[PDB]
């Protein structure tokens, strides 16, 4: 149930 | 790619989708790229409703860039080919 943008932010700071 | 701090000069195709997603400035941090994609993403609903990590680019100019019609957010792979394409490193 995790949006986009919490997803991208993931991806943008890893 | 660089690393954190390292300028780079994206070329017109991308630098044209991250001024769609509000990007003024035309020198960034790879970082700052990957922000202003993740807004542009989100601005135009790319993103699967259902499976959010699923990034349905085809039919849109951010899918000419990538070579693919979709990707997920899991499997970056696509997106750093497609910057080390289209970033001058400054």
């Amino acid at each position: 149930q995790e949006t986009f943008x919490d997803l991208w932010k993931l991806l943008l700071e890893n | 790619l660089p690393g954190e701090g390292t300028q780079v000069h994206p070329r017109a195709p991308l630098l044209q989708i991250l001024k769609v997603a509000g990007a003024q400035e035309e020198v960034f941090t790879v970082k700052e790229v990957m922000h202003y994609l993740g807004q542009y993403i989100m601005m135009k609903q790319l993103y699967d409703k259902q499976r959010q990590h699923i990034v349905h680019c085809h039919d849109d100019p951010l899918g000419e860039l990538l070579e693919v019609g979709s990707f997920s957010v899991k499997n970056p792979s696509p997106l750093y080919e497609m910057l080390k394409r289209n970033l001058v490193i400054l």
